[PDB]
RNA sequence: UCACACUGACAAUUAACAGCCCAAUAUCUACAAUCAACCAACAAGUCAUUAUUACCCUCACUGUCAACCCAACACAGGCAU
RNA sequence: CCUUCUGCAUAAUGAAUUAACUAGAAAUAACUUUGCAAGGAGAGCCAAAGCUAAGACCCCCGAAACCAGACGAGCUACCUAAGAACAGCUAAGAGCACACCCGUCUAUGUAGCAAAAUAGUGGGAAGAUUUAUAGGUAGAGGCGACAAACCUACCGAGCCUGGU
RNA sequence: GCUAAACCUAGCCCCAAACCCACUCCACCUUACUACCAGCAACCUUAGCCAAACCAUUUACAUAAAGUAUAGGCGAUAGAAA
């Protein structure tokens, strides 16, 4: 059983145009134009990355890039973590007696 | 429920009166809990010169002359700082990095 | 016609996610199934239905230990949260599983049969003959389907080579791999049937509308139909 | 009032108005030429004059081409001159019985194809007339390049005939280096067609695809009055100092 | 009982309903404003 | 393609004119169909030996399935056409 | 000014001068009996509290420490021979406080 | 000019009342409300975070009137907290 | 007075008056005096005295109604998300009873206050109940605890555009 | 004599010729008349009333040829070309 439902994913961007596969002219696509247009074909935009930096609007590296990433799984506890087991599990990890 | 009132922001219910507005230009943005910040960078800084010694008036005499109208246009004005170019015998080309930017109105009056 | 599915959760939450009705609308806006809508809100618990399931790192079996027994609103056998390991995953509470409870997940196809208790799940391979079953999967891998209502439990009839014949609950014979993985015992909240409703403030309140004021004319399909068993329907 | 110009010469005079008369003549031409296709639902007639039954007498006969209809997928994928014939028919083939509508529908694969000239394999829908023209044609590239325009009723089509004449005028290398004898072979194999390359840019394509390659060309920058005052100013002091 | 007040008002869905918006996502509201323009109306929508 | 008659007949519309249809004529019939008709078998050069279904050089009429599915695509077979007809019969005179 | 394109401040842009005024305003006489140091102003539809406030202490160079602004809608009720509403125009009204106790009468004119 | 809320000009209402909203990477949200502490259940339920990245420019905008809305009206008709 | 009518002041249709508007328009074949004549007519058409041609016959208002396209859940039926409402008394989709939802009867009116009202007598009022906000289900249909009822005051199947 | 009728200029229709309009300032696709931030958008025989006393076939939206050949439960009607 796979979480998700196709419905409430991302929905799948339409195919390519048919024109970009002939190696290799210029498609004739509405980049030129700064609105969405019918006929034409579709261009590809590249990736646009902002030159400074916004802090109402920054995104943040992901998991594989930070300064002190460590492969060692480390379980930390808060007042949030709600305990399973009871005493039993706060006496094994602090090793003490009742 | 008319239909000739112009649509405006003494209509709507709460939400559309406080989303709708007047054409006032905003100074800042709005972030967390209803703390809206204040930008003295967008706000408006009017440059008032100093008036002392000008001796120019509102109102122009009655005794001045009349002169026909010549529209100010560019082959003026290079006719006029003509001298430095039969002098050769000052331009930007790319005024991206240029402050006073002309074609993008990035001034204000 | 906005109509957006609340089933959006990847992430395999424990929660009770907010479950939004339906009252039987599809995404256009019409009804195609009557006597749905007009209940009490529910919250939907996200079920782990595949027994079988290593976490990270992990590929051996793994023992279990049951917590507490909970209702589920949204069918009418109730659930039992099982910690297994460090996580947790809800799943369907067999009859007599009581708090504190160990459960045996494996996959290991025995050389002979294994003698398994009230909850616990082995494949068929290492079942004994006629034994009462539920929770049966389709393909190996898939996710359990098969017999998951109240009391609802099906018995092994025989292995055929590397198949086997599972006698569903409806007097059906399905025939199964034999490397699937399904729960024994019959599921919990027994006496289901005999529940009486009593008046019709709670058929309203499980969402159910009333049925339809015409005087539907019977036709042929009234009639008793004495057909006999369907065949067996394979998977292989 | 009347209006000066019938209904039906409103695009010719769009045409001819401004941006679109600045186009290019090989490409107007083409575009108004609009000739019939060839017949394909419907068998034409040998001559002219047939002679009708019953009264022994001659009379003139033409053959009329159905309305047709050529959908999206029609134009996506590579169909030989079939399409969605949207007509009707009576119940037992009888005037005297239920007059009853009917929408034919074209059979569809989905095969593979390789080019010569472009070398690169596609998974177009064709069709069985399709298949059947291009065995008729030899190549799938002879198949392309010897169907004009309005006979093969696509837009993948077209586009696949401008790129097949683009890289036989260029010349530009389609089997990268290690291989120029191959490569003189595959182009000399199509010695036929060569549409130049000015004129091969403006082939299969659309009245706003044409329209918007016009405008990129001739779009640049507008030139700052500050150099046109300084060559003026340039051309005067030469005429001064020559004088 | 007093069926004479049909009209309930409110601005929201008022301009949910009979909104420019709601009329260009569809040529329906397309071809009603042309029409609505070409004849002349001094209000096209609400 | 799927081969269809009108109906009503057309009054003919002169000679540089297009004929006004209707929807009495857009009534046609089914006369045939380019299936259900005895296929044909078409002409293909083999270049190797595949089977014995043909020979080296030699051409044979082989399925026009097949003959699309594993001879055209796999390059073991050429079209009938006279360009690579007349190499064909150079390098069988030249065996 | 009013009725004119703004310009788009990023983060690091400078500051956004202000050069020949466009907008106007025009005080007039309170007619609720406000304190002895309040000053009404009738702002345009195209300016905010801190633009009025800069704009005075600019130009008039009044001490303004505190300015409350607000809205008022003209009347409409007011039909021709065609039976056309008339809607007058809307203008904005502020209240700015003078600092330092300068106590700001106003003057009577037309005597 | 029942009788004298009908014309042109005059200006209030000032927000602190509610909106105008939360930058992301991944991960934690099972032990109802019903004075919630005994009992007692079924219709199984209405409110909560974690480490990091970057950020210390701050009080602008919308309504603040009235005898008022929807029914041809100054209508014994309808309107929630 | 008009006329359906064997037959109307009849106690049968219509009408208070004046204003302007408003209701007979074309063919094949005939009547016809003109011009010419075995030819006539400004090509083409007719011809065992015809051809050419001006003039001359043949109205208006009134339905039931569908087709393609827009508007409809802001009143009404159903569904969806988050809120609110239910005093008090005797003690469970318990009883009476406030606010509230619904309207079995009496009497006023049918141009009435109201194109569905007024006072009492009434059923429910801790639940299958009422309701504030927004979204979705629309005619070859939607909804329906079925009244073949409702879908913006006339729905056995709406309104407007063109075919009317 | 009170209430009441009399005034052509505004303007329009039928034609000839000619192919007409679309940036003073600002907003205009979200709740158009809103300055300021991370998603799919079109290519579909028109139908029907009516006529044939009903209707299921069928029915239209320069001149001459000629309403001739033809189609039409061979009928109401349709209908050219050389
Ligand atoms: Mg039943
Ligand atoms: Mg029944
Ligand atoms: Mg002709
Ligand atoms: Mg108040
Ligand atoms: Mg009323
Ligand atoms: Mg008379
Ligand atoms: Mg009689
Ligand atoms: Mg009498
Ligand atoms: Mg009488
Ligand atoms: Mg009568
Ligand atoms: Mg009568
Ligand atoms: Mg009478
Ligand atoms: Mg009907
Ligand atoms: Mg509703
Ligand atoms: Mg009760
Ligand atoms: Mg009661
Ligand atoms: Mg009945
Ligand atoms: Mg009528
Ligand atoms: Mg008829």
């Amino acid at each position: 059983y796979e979480w998700g439902v196709r419905s409430t994913r991302k929905s799948e961007p339409p195919p390519l145009d048919r024109v970009y596969e002939i190696p290799g002219l210029e498609p004739i696509t509405f980049a030129g134009k700064m609105h969405f247009v019918p006929w034409l074909a579709r261009p590809i935009f590249p990736p646009w990355d902002r030159g400074y930096k916004d802090p109402r609007f920054y995104r943040s590296p992901p998991l594989h890039e930070h300064p002190l990433y460590k492969d060692q799984a480390c379980y930390i506890f808060h007042h949030r973590c709600r305990l399973l087991e009871g005493v039993k599990q706060a006496l094994w990890l602090t090793k003490t007696k009742l | 429920a008319d239909r000739m009132s112009k649509w405006t922001s003494k209509r709507g219910p709460r939400s559309f009166r406080g989303r709708k507005g007047r054409g006032a230009k905003g100074i800042g943005f709005l972030t967390s809990g209803w703390r809206f910040v204040q930008i003295k960078e967008m706000v408006p800084e009017f440059v008032v010169p100093d008036l002392t010694g000008f001796k120019l008036k509102p109102y122009v005499s009655y005794l001045a002359p009349e002169s026909e109208e010549t529209p100010l246009t560019a082959a003026q004005l290079f006719s006029e700082a003509v001298a430095p170019a039969i002098e050769k015998d000052g331009f930007e080309p790319t005024q991206e990095g240029k402050l006073f930017q002309l074609y993008p109105r990035n001034f204000l009056r | 016609a906005n109509f957006v599915s609340w089933k959006s959760r990847t992430k395999y939450t424990i929660t009770p996610v907010k479950m939004r009705k339906s009252g039987g609308r599809d995404h256009t806006g019409r009804i195609r199934v009557h006597g749905i809508g007009g209940g009490h809100k529910q919250r939907y618990r996200m079920i782990d239905f595949l027994r079988f399931r290593p976490e990270e790192t992990k590929s051996g079996p793994f023992e279990e230990k049951v917590i507490q027994v909970r209702y589920d609103p949204c069918r009418s056998a109730d659930i039992a949260l099982v910690a297994g390991g460090s996580r947790k995953r809800w799943i369907i509470a067999t009859e007599n599983m009581q708090a504190g409870d160990t459960i045996l997940n494996s996959n290991h196809i025995g050389r002979m049969a294994v003698a398994a208790r009230e909850g616990d799940a082995h494949p068929l391979g290492a079942l004994p003959v006629g034994t009462l079953i539920n929770n049966v999967e389709s393909e190996p891998g898939r996710g359990a389907q098969y017999i998951r209502a109240a009391g609802t439990c099906g018995v092994l009839l025989r292995k055929v080579n590397g198949t086997a014949i599972i006698q569903l609950p409806s007097k059906r014979q399905m025939q199964v791999l034999e490397t699937c993985v399904a729960t024994v015992g019959r599921v919990s909240n027994v006496d289901h049937n005999k529940r009486v409703i009593g008046k019709a403030g709670r058929n309203r309140w499980l969402g159910k509308r009333p049925n339809s004021g015409r005087w539907h004319r019977k036709g042929g399909w009234a009639g008793r139909k004495i057909r006999p068993l369907p065949p067996m329907k394979s998977y292989v | 009032p009347l209006h000066k110009y019938p209904v039906w010469l409103w695009k010719r005079l769009q045409l001819r108005e401004g941006i679109c008369s600045r186009l290019p003549g090989h490409y107007l031409r083409s575009l108004e030429e609009e000739r019939t296709p060839t017949p394909v639902h419907y068998r034409p007639h040998g001559a002219k004059f047939k002679i009708n039954p019953k009264n022994g007498q001659r009379e003139r006969v033409e053959d009329v081409p159905i309305p047709i209809y050529f959908p999206p997928e029609s134009q996506r994928g590579l169909w030989g001159g079939e399409g969605w014939i949207l007509g009707q028919i009576y119940a037992n083939n009888d005037k005297l019985s239920k007059r009853l509508k009917k929408v034919w529908k074209p059979q569809l694969f989905e095969r593979e194809f390789y080019s010569e000239i472009l070398d690169k394999k596609f998974t177009v829908t064709v069709t069985m007339r399709t298949l059947d023209l291009i065995d008729e044609a030899y190549g799938l590239d002879f198949y392309i390049l010897k169907t004009p325009k309005e006979d093969l009723c696509s837009k993948f089509g077209m586009d696949l005939k401008r790129g097949m004449l683009l890289r036989l005028a260029r010349q530009d290398p389609q089997l990268h280096p290690e291989d120029p004898e191959r490569r003189a072979a595959i182009y000399d194999k199509y010695k036929e067609f060569a549409i130049p390359e000015e004129e091969a840019e403006w082939v299969g394509l659309t009245l706003e695809e044409a329209i918007e390659k016009q405008r990129l060309l001739e779009e640049k920058d507008p030139v700052p009055l500050f150099k046109i005052y300084v060559a003026e100013l340039i051309q005067q002091l030469q005429q001064q100092a020559l004088s | 009982k007093a069926r004479g007040n049909e009209y309930q008002p409110s601005n929201i869905k008022r301009k949910n309903k009979h909104g420019w918006v709601r009329r260009l996502s569809t040529p329906a509201g397309v071809q009603v404003i042309l029409r609505r323009m070409l004849k002349g109306r001094k209000s096209l929508s609400h | 393609t799927v081969i269809v008659e009108r109906w009503w007949k057309v009054p003919l519309a002169g000679e540089g004119r297009k004929p006004r249809l209707h929807r009495r004529h857009r009534v046609y019939k089914l006369v045939e169909d380019t299936k259900h008709r005895p296929k044909e078998n078409l002409e293909l050069i083999l270049t190797q030996s595949v089977e014995n279904v043909g020979v080296r050089g030699d051409l044979v009429s082989v399925k026009k399935s097949l003959g699309r599915n594993r001879l055209l695509p796999q390059g073991l077979a050429v079209y009938a056409s006279p360009e690579n007809k007349k190499l064909f019969e150079e390098e069988k005179l030249l065996r | 000014a009013r009725n004119v394109v703004y310009p788009l401040y990023r983060l690091g842009g400078p500051q956004l001068r202000v050069f020949r005024t466009n907008f106007f305003i025009q005080l007039v006489r309170p007619g609720v009996a406000q304190p002895e140091d309040t000053v009404q102003f009738r702002i345009p539809m195209e300016m905010t509290r801190v633009d009025l406030r800069n704009y005075l202490e600019g130009i008039y160079n009044v001490p303004v420490a505190a300015v409350r602004t607000r809205v008022q809608h003209g009347s409409n009720k007011r039909r021709d021979h065609r039976n056309v509403r008339i809607k007058k125009p809307d203008y904005k009204v502020a209240y700015v406080q003078l600092a330092h106790g300068q106590t700001f009468t106003f003057p009577d004119l037309f005597p």
